[PDB]
RNA sequence: GUGAGACUCCCUGCCGCCGAAGGGGCCAGGUUUCCUCGGCAAUGUUCGUCAGCCGAGGGUUAGUCGGUCCUAAGACGUACCGUAAUUCGAGUACGCCGAAAGGGAAACAGGUUAAUAUUCCUGUACCAUUUAGCGUUUAGUCUGACGUCUCAGGGCAAGCCGAGCGGCGUCGUCGCGCCGUCUAAGCAGCGAACCCCGUGGAGAGCCGUAAUGGCGAGAAGCGGGCGAAUCUGUAAUGGCACAAGUCGGCUUCACCCCGGGACCCGUGAAAAGGACAGCUAAAUGUCCGUACCGAGAACUGACACAGGUGCCCCUAGCUGAAAAGGCUAAGGCGUGUCGGAGUAAUUCAGUUAAGGGAAUUCGGCAAAUUAGCUCCGUAACUUCGGGAUAAGGAGUGCCUGCUGUGUAGACAGCAGGUCGCAGUGACCAGGGGGCUCUAACUGUCUAAUACCAACAUAGGAGAUUGCAAACCCGUAAGGGCUAG
RNA sequence: UGGAGGACCGUAAACGGUAUUGAUCUGCAAAUCAUUCGUGUGACCUGCGUCUCGUAGUGAAAUGCUAAUCUAACCCGGCA
């Protein structure tokens, strides 16, 4: 058994690959709202989220529950966040995407209604509402894909705060090191061609090279799915 | 009013803290980012250039205490302002 | 720093404590188990057939 | 108990008296950098505090009105004056003091 | 000044009082046949397996 | 079950009698409350306080201060120390 | 002196060692090595009357010091479910543990022993609970409770100077040098900054700071409130040669208080506990640890081991930038436990060396050169940041008298005189430059033959995946990535 | 004026381990010593606690490290 790969080590769940969950502020999700209900809350603070490197808003709701929300750009302390099917479609409000006009920017979008918000959550990203239909509503993802969602899926109106985070180059291994201390990701990473053959499919050889094509089949088993996985194509576009 | 901007000194800007490290391209990028982020930013609540970054994406007004979530290095992005202008045009039209 | 006598000066702690049940200094202080009698793992006494030879 | 044999400090006292007078302290005796012997921030602190106290007392005792006091205060902040004597000389040459 | 609990110190005390010579009268009674025992030790050697 | 074994009679233990204190070897399983009650029932003198220590012989020594003056001497004479 | 026996054990003196560690304190660890007496067969690299050795006896005292209490990363238990099954397995629920360096109710000074002492004794305090009486919520907030860098202000242990007083030393001449001249907690009093409140009305601008700054969305100025370290008194009679014991000044780290600023694609714990309504009295405060070493002999490496654990936390005077190095205190030692003798070669480590100056050698390996600080001056090239201490020059001691800056400590500068071969006089302390290869750089690595051009890195590019995803772990229950 | 930087010099603080191919090589030492060196505000060093391990773990990747053991540890058993 030429040793297991880094991906298999991470799947094992060892401490080297686990997130420092105790360092994080909140499991960001929409407040739980019953069918045909609404809740209002006011923003009391804007805090740094170590798990995302983007601000989060602390919201005190009418029901006596205090919750951390994924902050949209422009959300300010003292703002009244409304969440409901009848809520005004305004930045920071959590409304169903069936009530959002075409061309509006949404974020923290539920995969299914009441899911808590799955898509469009990183700093600066946003989704655009494209079409409305009777049972489906379509949005353009930050990836460019068109996603057909239930119109009852809730989303906060606006874009995610923290835009331009990666415009500043790391410039230095130490800065990225400090970012990686709060993440599960292993830093730094050794290239596979630099490893021995017992440690990677690409390892070994008198000189550094994979020895086999780096595009691997989608059928390849664990310990073998390395390099370009099921690549449609390779190279820079001609 | 500013530093002794010598005959050659106006290139590194705040990226002079890095010396000859990291290449000219990324030093220029970081220097431009610092210049844009250190600029005065007008408060949307009191309308004076007193908005400073309190954290990564967190901005506060030194006068009125207005704190909000914005860009990482800029209080207001162009996409967010586009959203605001779309909603404002809709509101005006009706 | 040599793997020999130098690193052996850091031996100011323990991995095994005295066992309540059997008196052997075999109670792993981390796994909370006695590696001799099995105390802290089982209500029975740790015994294996391979602790002797096959009786033939 | 036998007497403690201390370290006598008399010849250090003679040297310290000479150093107070400004002797035995030349370039062949200096070993630390100029900056370890006189830190620059402390120099600035004493200089600006002397200038500011002088300006404050001049404004208090009626020799200096608020308009010229403000400009003199900013000038002192700008390193225009070496000491209190330089500031007084500028005051007397420019006749900025409201003499009576 | 390591910190022992009651039982650890009791076991150390037993180890200490075991580290005594056989009594002279026992040697006389046994006619020099019992002159030592296996629990003799020195404090500065292979330590106790007690605490 | 008496916690008191016997008076400790060493030089330092005998120096207590001139300050009205008396040192006993006691059961190591017992505590200060049991030692106080046992001594007060054993000799009928009120005990002001108990000081206790464990030794490297595995014994527990208790020093008892008494309320009534001369009580340490009276108990030490009753036992036979003095 | 002791002893049968003395280089080796004890005393005095002299001469030395360490003196930012070889001293002081203590963790883990050790486990009686601690103290006294008696011994010397073995141990001790020699001897030994000595001893961490041998034998006998003794020694550790707590409401206030720790543990104990709290929770952290993270374990463990029960249940559920899985598993052929289990002492096996992830998750969930409920519990429970997890820090003698995190949080934390409260005690100090002096004396006493051979060995314990915030523990015993004296004196003077304090905290918690229960009970009894006297009174009661403000209730949910605050505190506990927080990163890195930098700086101001205030204080203070230590340190230093002058005067008086009391000892000791020196005394060839002189009148200097050293030591001491003390004083806890508790209790009471004052309160700097910040913040807040009341007045005030400030711009062809004013007010501030070390710096950033502040201001009609209310500056300066004027009153008030809140609020520190510390200081003052009291405790003031305790210890001191019942010797003095009285005063001033300077500075102040590396400690305390307080406030400001800057940085983060990094955001820097939680919970117990505490405060916000308590006062008086009585009773109670159990359990465990406590000796000693904490290392060139008490730990660990088989050792009384030049390693490691620990340089972990502390440290007086002069020189000096300095905790460097040197020379000295205090304290610890002459046990980094063989001595004598002084006479070859050889050898380990040093000092010096005519004339030459890399001719040596694979190769300037090794050694030598330079060296601090101030001033002048500084090239190609360059990513404009640098190269740079480039290079290359000059000065430097002592004495006498001064000048300037500064509140001060001090710092900077001048004039004159003068000695030596030599003034950073010792100590300490770059040799420099040119042309190429290579990797951008700081970083990582073959513990014990490879510190490299190898690894990493930022940057550049590609690939998969819209999340019941991609990728990965598990036999399953279920998981990592993912509080994404 | 200000006080940034995986900035500079530098400690026998700490960490590392260049060269002497020196001492030592039945050693003080089963990897130490001397001198000479590299880092020394940061991808820093380090105490204690805690977790990850045998076809597994850990590895800025040398087949390095996982108790003087590593191209599959160690103990016992299969095993005479
Ligand atoms: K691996
Ligand atoms: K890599
Ligand atoms: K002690
Ligand atoms: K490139
Ligand atoms: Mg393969
Ligand atoms: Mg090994
Ligand atoms: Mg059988
Ligand atoms: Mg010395
Ligand atoms: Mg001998
Ligand atoms: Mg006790
Ligand atoms: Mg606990
Ligand atoms: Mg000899
Ligand atoms: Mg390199
Ligand atoms: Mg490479
Ligand atoms: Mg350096
Ligand atoms: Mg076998
Ligand atoms: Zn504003
Ligand atoms: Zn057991």
């Amino acid at each position: 058994m030429g040793k297991r790969l880094i991906s298999q080590n991470r799947g094992r769940g060892t401490p080297t690959y686990r997130a420092p969950s105790h360092k994080y502020k909140a499991d960001l999700r929409h407040p739980r709202v019953d069918e045909n209900s609404s809740l209002r809350g006011e923003v009391v603070g804007i805090e740094h989220d170590p798990a995302r490197s983007a601000p989060i808003a602390k919201v005190a709701f009418e029901n006596g529950e205090e919750l951390f929300l994924l902050a949209s750009e422009g959300i300010a302390v003292g703002n009244i966040i409304e969440c409901g099917d009848d809520a005004e479609v305004k930045p920071g409000n959590i409304v169903p995407i069936g009530n959002v006009p075409e061309g509006f920017f949404i974020c923290n979008v539920e995969s299914k209604p009441n899911d808590g918000g799955k898509f469009v959550r990183s700093s600066g990203v946003y989704a655009t509402v494209v079409t409305h239909e009777a049972t489906r509503t379509a949005v353009s993802m930050p990836s460019g894909n068109i996603k057909w969602l239930n119109p009852k899926c809730r989303a906060v109106v606006g874009i995610v705060a923290g835009s331009g985070r990666v415009d500043r180059p790391w410039l230095k291994a130490g800065k990225k090191y400090h970012k990686m201390k709060t993440r599960a990701a292993k830093y730094p990473r050794v290239s596979a061609v630099a490893m021995n053959p017992r440690d990677h499919p690409f390892g070994g050889g008198a000189w550094k090279h994979p020895g086999k094509p780096t595009t691997v089949s989608r059928n390849a088993p664990p310990g073998r799915k390395v390099g370009l996985i099921a690549a449609r194509r390779t190279g820079m576009k001609r | 009013m500013a530093k002794k901007f010598t005959k050659k000194g106006r290139i590194s800007r705040s990226a002079g803290r890095f010396g000859p490290r990291y290449g000219r391209k990324d030093r220029k990028l970081v220097a431009d980012l610092e210049e844009r982020m250190r600029a005065p930013h007008v408060c949307t609540k009191c309308a004076r250039p007193t908005v400073e970054r309190i954290g990564t994406g967190i901005w506060k007004c030194s006068k009125c205490g207005h704190t909000f979530a914005g860009g990482t290095y800029i209080p207001y992005t162009s996409v967010g302002q586009t959203l605001l202008r779309t909603m404002k045009n809709i509101a005006e039209a009706k | 720093m040599s793997k020999g006598t130098s690193s052996m000066g850091k031996r100011q702690k323990r991995t095994h404590a005295k066992c309540r049940r059997c008196g052997s200094v075999s109670f792993n202080v981390h796994t909370k188990q006695c590696t001799s009698c099995g105390f802290g793992k089982t209500s029975r006494m740790r015994t294996y057939k391979w602790q002797a030879k096959c009786k033939y | 108990a036998k007497p403690v044999k201390g370290v006598s400090r008399g010849r250090a006292r003679a040297l310290a008296a000479k150093r107070k007078y400004g002797h035995c302290k030349g370039h062949g005796s200096r070993k630390g950098k100029k900056g370890a012997r006189t830190p620059k921030k402390e120099q600035w602190i004493k200089k600006i505090r002397a200038l500011r106290r002088r300006l404050k007392e001049l404004r208090a005792d009626g020799a200096l009105d608020k308009s010229v006091y403000c400009r003199l205060y900013r000038k002192a902040k700008g390193g225009e004056y070496r000491s209190v004597s330089h500031l007084n000389s500028h005051l007397e040459s420019e006749k900025l003091l409201k003499k009576e | 000044m390591s910190h022992n609990m009651k039982g650890q110190k009791k076991r150390l005390a037993k180890a200490h009082k075991q580290n005594t010579r056989v009594p002279v009268w026992v040697i006389v009674k046994t006619n020099r046949k019992v002159v030592s025992h296996p629990r003799r030790r020195h404090w500065r050697r292979r330590s106790l397996d007690v605490k | 079950m008496s916690s008191i074994n016997y008076p400790f009679v060493t030089e330092k233990a005998m120096m207590l009698l001139d300050e009205n204190k008396l040192q006993f070897i006691v059961d190591t399983r017992s505590n200060k409350k049991q030692i106080l009650e046992d001594v007060e029932k054993m000799y009928g003198f009120k005990v002001k306080s108990v000081r206790t220590m464990t030794t490297m012989k595995g014994m527990k020594k208790a020093v008892l201060a008494f309320e009534e003056p001369e009580a340490a001497h009276e108990i030490a004479t009753r036992i036979g120390l003095m």
